[PDB]
């Protein structure tokens, strides 16, 4: 078996939610942000958000939404997991004293049923009578919110409509009434029920179906002044409202995609839309009052305010006050201004609230010497793509280097002080028949330049079509200093060329230091890149020189340098290259038996492969006869999103549902099939998207002070800028800290009562499994936060097993000692 | 696809037993006796009849490709026993049936296994699959007799007594080569036209038809009286070299 | 000649990896040398010598050889390590039997959550499946342990069923004592979990109603650890095991000793209310709780879903 320690550096960023209301008193305003896993409370103030109380909840927060039932003082929150954990919250505030209460909890999973494509969405009455939830095709999912529903059971009323886009509940109707787009082969239509609980089933609704924009995306409800509903989609905005129809489709919004919005004025005059590019749009409902003293809907209008950042939610607070919520860049307070400034817009940043964004890839590298390590981090997507330089000074000091294209990958070369990163950005085709990107970046504001010559695939003769306004994906490779992170030069690759891998090293009997990258060509067409390029770069007197390329059959998706030779998966194949005395790659050996060898790692003669869906394989070089030899591999099928080799035997693993492995060579040399079984000796739920896998610490450690029981380290990065750590422990100071979190998850009260062992548990949607090998770091370091009187219930009756110690009874104060060396290692 | 398990007569002429000076008669003798011994030990531990004749068709076609000089009869019979058991589900211990064997062989006989009889039996599993080249569904005269004869009708217990002496023949086959020379199909027709020869019965009569004096022709096609008739010469030889009479 | 087995030595496939482990040896992934065709090794050990060569592999050898379907995987040859000339008795090498390769297996497709599967490509796959196992039922086979991990599938969108390794024939008027523990858990019909012992082909139709439901769902029906809960969770959605609708459950074993907390009544069209009609009643009939009013095979190819299908219109799977 085998035993690890993971630990949260960096909690996440990422902004996935965020609702306003009056949660903590009637009378103040509050902003709930939600980042995975986190709920964050803010007070709206007029100067700013004053903070006032975060939790943890052991569950991705999937539905976050603030209502107050009649009877109530103040707003309740309702919040469902990822994993179906439903809970109602509730702020009480005792002087100094602030907690959450638990008002109603249960799990509302459904043993026979399909996720949908759109996924989860939760949404609440206007009348606060029942919570509806859309989680499998074909089935809408009714929780009443009666006083007696403790434990928040539910009921299902067929949905003839398996393929909903969106769905809200109207404003001002009789009854409870859903509106919602769904999706059947005749293209998107607009449909409306009533909801009765007393029937447990749909009645025919107050407006009939209309059908609507092929890609209609989002359903607003209309507040009572005007009632029905606004659909936006691509190209247009539409309003519907039993024999009511208007339809606005201004040029502007076909651009980019609306993604997000919110309502500014309680009576619905009002809306925010954002769209993907970053745009900030006011949705105007026009009113007209006729002499019967009835008010309808006489048009819609759109008006530009300005830029924001890419925003996944947004919501208005007060004055000109929005919060710019974002995913994929640093989320946002902007003023809204009613005079525009001098370049036309209407919206000025407040303050910038830092997001590591999606970590596609980071290293470690100890720039100053320092006996440390820095983690420089490609952070972002498209205009809020950056390079994040990280390090530990009691908080972590980051930099910001604006990008505004993707990185993709980052590695650094000493002996050129420079990090070399590849990137790409979007330019669209146009009237000149070539492209045009949309705004200056990284690529484009180089001092030198080159630009790929290659005529490797220019026999073509096959044809891909352009049409106007269509997207393109150009990459380049960067070459950024190291002191200033200035863009020394930028190389930009073929047309539909992807750069996919990079590398700094030395090869063969070759003195000079090279970057290597590795591409695929890629046409829409193609189902799998047939085509690829692994190219030889030399980083020299401020200019990039191609030195070699070498042609491959298929997508070079991964490189590592393996005793000077270059390792390089190409699709199925893992290949070995040598580095000729002539400067040309020449191909030792191959390893065929892979689906898609999409990650490599090495240590010695060993080599960890990741494929897309066989899981983990151990192959080795067996150097007395030029080949490679299968040592073992992973059957339990799990789709890898990174990997990571811990030592000689044991091999980390992240799979694409939010889950940690490690696989072990099984050790018993009895049977040949034993050694060629890699057993999982390791499972764990981390709740976030594993995109890269580093060896490195940031903590400044001689190791000459003492070191902590943890050995090894290795960090890892997340789509929603989450920073963790893993590292092994022994067998005696696994047994301790396991037994411990049994006791801690006895004594700790959780948010919404989850079970932290459910949580935990490995998880896809076909299985459920008990952690196993993995210490939740989090949770044993929340040891030093619970009050003193816990903290001796914790301890109680607790005796060791280690050699020195043959049986140690614990107190509070011998513990605090434990728990307070392991937060070291960050 | 699949391999041709029949020669002829003449052929027989040429097994590796006839030319390492081993002469017709003595081949013929090691044939019965170690069909007989198949069929003896495996009644012993209640087997199947089909479990019985696979095995001895395994043996037969062995030694088509080996000399009785070489492989030694009775443990080359124990071990079709035993593969035999597994293929037709009714599978034995090996240790069971050398516990058996032991019990109807004389010391001179059981010679034959050498000091460890298990070990001689398993080991001899390797080359009996090659040798039989892995073809190890096998198709008996008996299930023929009984689809055949379902499709007869008229007299309830001439027609039984038709079918055991039939079966009873079938049974005595098993110690021949016919098995190497004729598909099933034509052994048990060739029963049932020689129980009807001795019987005196007419079988056509009980056909659906009734005035097809070739009944066979309905059941298996293209079978010659010739065919027919060289298998009960045969058959009824085993009846006049031993002291046993035509049933 | 082609028809020689057992003689052909390994030599002739190079070896590409393990695609997979076996019940009595490891399965390797081959090219032949003379033809370049990737072809299944499974590896028999007859090194054991408690019982010589596995029963499980001599059940594959003689069936295989014997059906002939584009849904059922053939196996090419059987082929040896290089053997002892000196002496056959020291020799213990191996021996391979020889299958078509293919790209993947269901539970793998499913497992690493990659594949959506639509109607069509439902029917297209169940088309497949279910004509494979009226062939083999037709022939008096039982497969007797169908699973996804047991589902070949070829990126074409061809499928073949594969492990024959508890495969043996039925009687109709010979009942004979089976093995009442065949098809793994999740996919056992409800009569074994009583233990009839003695059993229909109906056995195979209740694990392949078990998949056309997965399929739909993306996750499996009736996942269980225990005997006696798989027949509980069967019983919330097909109902209760009881006289009225399986008349004869009295005789089975096991129907005093086990049993469902309530007496569920069936809700199977409920909970599967997404599923297309013209399937619901096909899940409906292949998970009836009586084997002798379970669905046949042939009955499920003569249904309204998978009746009109072409199999010439072989929609790949989304992959
Ligand atoms: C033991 O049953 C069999 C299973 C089989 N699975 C596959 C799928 N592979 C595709 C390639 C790879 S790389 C690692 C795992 C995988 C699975 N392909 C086969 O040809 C096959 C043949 C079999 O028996 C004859």
């Amino acid at each position: 078996m085998s035993y690890n320690y993971v630990v949260t550096a960096q909690k996440p960023t990422a902004v996935n939610g965020c609702v306003t209301g009056h949660f903590t008193s009637a009378e103040d305003l509050n902003l709930l942000i939600a980042k995975n896993t986190r709920l964050e409370i803010y007070v709206v103030t007029a100067e700013g958000l004053r903070p006032v109380k975060e939790v943890g909840m052991y569950g991705k927060i999937a539905v976050m939404e603030l209502f107050r039932p009649k009877g109530e003082s103040k707003d309740l929150l309702f919040i469902l997991t990822a994993k179906y954990n439903a809970c109602i919250l509730e702020y009480k505030q005792s002087g100094e004293s602030i907690d959450i209460i638990t008002r109603a909890h249960g799990n509302v999973q459904d043993r026979i049923g399909r996720p949908s494509e759109t996924g989860i969405i939760g949404i609440i009455d206007p009348e606060c009578r029942m919570i509806g939830l859309r989680l499998y095709d074909g089935l809408f999912k009714v929780i009443p919110l009666d006083r007696d529903n403790k434990e928040l059971k539910a009921f299902n009323i067929r949905l003839e409509e398996l393929h909903v886009i969106d769905v809200k509940f109207l404003y001002g109707c009789q009854a409870p009434t859903i509106c919602f787009v769904y999706q059947d082969p005749q293209g998107r239509h607009v449909k409306t029920y009533e909801v009765s609980l007393r029937e447990k089933e749909f009645n025919k609704g107050p407006w009939k179906q209309e059908n609507v924009e092929a890609e209609a995306s989002m359903v607003i409800a209309v507040p009572e002044p005007f009632g029905g509903a606004i659909i936006i989609g691509q190209e247009s905005i539409t309003y519907h409202n039993g024999d009511k129809y208007l339809a606005i489709a201004p040029p502007i919004i076909k651009q980019s995609t609306i993604v997000c919005h919110n309502r500014v004025d309680p009576n619905g005059s009002r809306y925010l839309l954002g769209d993907m590019e970053g745009r900030l749009f006011m949705l105007l409902l026009e009113k007209e009052e006729q002499m019967d003293g009835t008010v309808t809907l006489k048009d819609l209008r759109v008006e530009l305010l300005g830029e924001t950042s890419i925003a996944e939610c947004l919501t208005y607070l007060d004055n000109g006050v929005v919060f710019v919520g974002s995913r994929l860049g640093d989320s946002q307070l902007v003023k809204l201004n009613v005079d525009s400034n001098e370049q036309g817009s209407y919206v000025v940043a407040m303050e910038t609230f830092t997001n590591l964004g999606p970590i596609v890839d980071m290293c470690v590298v100890d720039l100053e010497r320092q006996g440390q390590g820095q983690l420089v981090t490609c952070s972002g997507a498209f205009k809020e793509g950056s390079l994040r330089i990280i390090r530990n000074g009691q908080k972590l000091h980051i930099r910001t280097v604006p990008l505004y294209e993707s990185p993709r990958k980052i590695c650094y070369q000493e002996v050129s002080q420079c990090f070399g990163v590849l990137s790409s950005r979007i330019e669209v085709q146009d009237t000149s028949g070539g492209t045009t990107a949309l705004r200056p970046s990284a690529s484009t504001q180089a001092l030198s330049s080159s630009v790929s010559s290659s005529k490797l695939f220019s026999s073509s003769t096959a044809p891909h079509e352009t049409s106007f306004g269509e997207e393109v994906e150009v990459h380049n490779l960067l070459i950024i200093d190291q002191h200033t992170f200035e863009v020394l030069h930028a190389h930009q690759f073929l047309q539909n060329e992807y750069a996919l891998s990079l590398v700094s090293c030395k090869l063969g009997k070759d003195p000079n230091t090279y970057f290597i990258v590795g591409t695929a060509m890629v046409y829409p067409e193609e189902a799998e890149p047939k085509q690829g390029r692994i190219v030889v770069f030399q980083y020299s007197d401020g200019k990039l020189q191609t030195v070699a390329e070498k042609e491959v059959k298929g997508a070079v998706y991964s490189m590592v340098e393996f005793n000077g030779k270059l390792l390089a998966s190409i699709n199925s194949t893992v290949r070995l290259y040598e580095w000729t005395t002539e400067k040309e790659l020449r191909t030792e050996c191959n390893h065929y038996n892979n689906i898609m060898a999409l990650y490599l790692k090495t240590k010695g003669d060993f080599i960890l492969v990741g494929d897309l869906m066989r899981s983990v394989l151990l192959l080795a070089y067996k150097p007395m006869e030029g080949n490679f030899e299968e040592i073992a591999r992973d059957f339990n099928p799990n789709w890898m999103s990174a990997v990571e080799i811990l030592d000689d035997d044991n091999f980390l693993g992240a799979e694409n549902a939010f889950n940690l492995f490690v696989c072990q060579k099984d050790s018993a040399a009895t049977t040949d099939e034993e050694r060629q079984h890699l057993q999982e000796v390791g499972l764990f739920h981390l709740g976030e998207f594993v995109n890269v896998f580093c060896h490195g610490s940031l903590v400044m450690q001689n190791l000459g002070e003492t070191s902590t029981p943890t050995q090894g380290s290795v960090l890892f990065g997340t789509v929603n800028g989450m920073i963790g750590l893993v590292t092994s422990l022994s067998e005696s100071w696994y047994n301790l800290l396991l037994d411990m979190q049994n006791r801690l998850n006895k004594v700790i009260k959780s948010v919404g009562k989850i079970e932290h062992s459910f949580w935990r548990s490995f998880h896809t949607e076909r299985k459920t499994e008990p952690a196993t090998g993995f210490i939740d770091g989090d949770l044993i370091e929340s040891f030093l936060d619970i009050s003193r009187p816990k903290m001796q219930e914790v301890v109680a009756n607790l005796q060791y097993d280690d050699g020195s110690g043959m049986k140690r009874e614990a107190t509070a104060d011998d513990l605090i000692k434990v728990v307070e060396e392991l937060t070291r290692i960050h | 696809t699949k391999p041709c398990w029949y020669w002829d007569k003449k052929d027989l002429a040429h097994t590796p037993s006839q030319l390492e000076g081993l002469d017709p008669a003595t081949e013929a003798r090691y044939r019965r006796e170690g069909a007989r011994f198949i069929f003896d030990v495996g009644t012993r531990l209640g087997l199947h009849y089909d479990t019985l004749a696979t095995g001895i068709i395994y043996f037969h076609r062995f030694y088509m490709f080996h000399s009785f000089k070489q492989f030694p009869r009775y443990v080359t019979g124990a071990c079709c026993l035993f593969l035999a058991g597994k293929v037709e589900e009714t599978p034995k211990k090996c240790k069971d049936i050398i516990k058996t064997a032991r019990s109807l062989l004389n010391d001179v006989q059981f010679g034959q296994f050498g000091d460890d009889p298990k070990e001689e039996v398993m080991v001899l599993e390797r080359i009996l699959l090659q040798t039989i080249k892995f073809d190890l569904q096998v198709e008996h005269p008996y299930q023929f007799l009984l689809k055949y004869a379902k499709q007869l009708k008229g007299d309830k217990n001439k027609i039984q007594k038709l079918v055991q002496m039939a079966w009873t023949f079938v049974n005595d086959s098993l110690c021949t080569t016919l098995s190497l020379q004729w598909e099933p199909e034509i052994i048990a027709v060739a029963v049932m036209y020689l129980a009807g020869r001795l019987c005196k019965f007419e079988i056509q009569e009980w056909t659906s038809k009734p005035m097809y004096r070739r009944w066979w022709e309905q059941f298996v096609q293209d079978v010659p009286v010739d065919v027919l008739e060289d298998i009960c010469h045969q058959i009824l030889d085993l009846y006049s070299q031993g002291k046993q009479q035509m049933p | 000649t082609e028809s020689d087995w057992g003689k052909r030595c390994v030599d002739k496939f190079d070896i590409i990896g393990i695609i997979g482990e076996g019940t009595y040896g490891q399965v390797y992934k081959a090219k032949d040398k003379d033809t370049g065709e990737l072809v299944a090794l499974k590896k028999v050990r007859l090194d054991n010598e408690k019982e010589g060569f596995p029963i499980t592999a001599i059940r594959e050898i003689k069936i295989l050889r014997q059906l002939i379907h584009r849904s059922v995987v053939n196996m090419k040859e059987i082929v040896t390590d290089k053997q002892d000339a000196l002496d056959f008795k020291k020799d213990k090498g191996a021996f391979y039997l020889v299958f078509e390769y293919m790209d993947h297996d269901l539970m793998g497709l499913l497992e690493s959550g990659l594949v959506h599967f639509s109607e069509d490509h439902i029917k297209s796959f169940m088309k497949q499946l279910m004509e494979g196992l009226e062939y083999c039922h037709k022939k008096n086979f039982l497969h007797r342990d169908i699973k996804c991990s047991n589902i070949l599938l070829n990126n074409s969108g061809q499928i073949k069923l594969a492990d024959f390794g508890l495969a043996r024939l039925y009687n109709s008027e010979e009942s004979r004592p089976y093995t009442n523990k065949v098809i793994t858990l999740w996919y056992r019909p409800p009569e074994l979990l009583l233990g009839e012992e003695r059993y229909t082909p109906a056995i195979d139709v209740w694990s392949c109603g078990c998949i056309l439901g997965e399929l739909f769902t993306k996750k499996p029906i009736f996942q269980a650890n225990l005997e006696l809960a798989q027949l509980e969770l069967i019983s919330r959605l097909c109902g209760s095991p009881c006289p009225a609708v399986w008349p004869d459950v009295i005789r089975l074993p096991y129907f005093n000793t086990m049993k469902p907390k309530k007496q569920y009544r069936r809700r199977l069209r409920e909970e599967f209310s997404f599923i297309p009609s013209a399937a619901l009643d096909l899940l409906d009939h292949m998970l009836t709780l009586d084997p002798s009013k379970r669905c046949t095979a042939e009955q499920t190819l003569q249904s309204d879903f998978l009746k009109d299908v072409e199999l010439s219109k072989m929609a790949p799977p989304d992959l």
